[PDB]
């Protein structure tokens, strides 16, 4: 598969690129103001979130959240290492991104106000599309036309662009958003399986039922402007399986397309 | 639209 077209063919499921090249403003779509369920991505709006907290609380990401035992859910392979120790804000942060531990969402969600605070947060940058209405795990549910947990491809990469290449963080902040998006290390087999020798990238992954199977970030190309990405995939049947190389050929059409 | 941010607010 080289289009978005025979991609979606081959893989069956529903298929959604917003792919923006930041030296001209074009961008490469499929799908791209559908909704799909965006399950483990949300997770960088949620670390933008906070990091605008720390900015009106300075000293915040320094914080030590400590949690029992039984605040746990399940996929919380970072948290659960830490109930003797806690976490620091920060840490916290950096174990939903980079992990998608579940654990470290819902406490980072408590201490900002909930669900309805990542939404929140999300207006204030410009997106009125993107809704995050349930606490980690139920948010990756990926029921066919469901509207709860839900955002367009669109919609993320341009609060993606915004939060990462743009102003909506102060530059600490947007540096320390950046670091924690880079050192994914959940991403392997989706953006980063896609992308050029030498090109740096920063990036959120999901999974959730009916094989939902998505990843959005930035990619730094050595001698060119950023661009920026967001895929979301899902499926028909609810057992469906993720398909990491739908997301990393979806990266490379994307790529060719707008070189 | 105005009724496309009204649909992202409203309640399932």
């Amino acid at each position: 598969p080289a289009s978005f077209a025979a991609l979606e063919r081959a893989a069956g499921g529903r298929l959604g690129v917003c792919a923006i090249d930041t030296a001209t403003g074009r961008r490469t779509l499929h799908r791209a103001d559908e909704r799909f369920p965006f399950c483990s991505t949300f997770k960088a709006m949620l670390g933008a979130a906070v990091l605008a907290q720390s900015v009106a609380h300075p000293g915040l990401l320094q914080q030590r959240v400590t949690y029992g035992r039984s605040d746990l859910v399940s996929y919380s392979p970072v948290t659960e290492r830490h109930v003797d120790t806690g976490m620091t804000v920060a840490e916290l942060c950096a174990a939903t991104i980079q992990y998608s531990d579940s654990t470290a969402a819902n406490e980072l969600m408590k201490l900002i106000g909930g669900p309805a605070a990542v939404t929140a947060y999300a207006r204030s940058i410009g997106d009125d599309t993107f809704r995050l209405d349930r606490w980690e795990t139920e948010l990756n549910t990926a029921l066919p036309g469901d509207l709860r947990d839900t955002t367009t491809p669109a919609a993320m990469a341009a609060s993606l662009r915004v939060l990462v290449l743009g102003d909506a963080l102060p530059a600490a902040q947007r540096a320390q958003l950046i670091e924690w998006l880079r050192g994914n290390k959940v991403g392997d087999k989706r953006i980063r399986a896609g992308v050029p020798t030498g090109w740096r990238v920063g990036d959120k992954t999901g999974t959730g039922d009916y094989g939902t199977t998505n990843d959005a970030g930035v990619l730094w190309p050595p001698s060119r402007a950023p661009i920026v990405l967001a895929v979301y995939y899902t499926q028909t049947r609810a057992d469906a399986k993720a398909k990491d190389d739908v997301i990393a050929t979806a990266t490379r059409i994307a790529i060719a397309t707008l070189g | 639209a105005a009724r496309d941010a009204a649909v992202s607010d409203a309640a399932a």
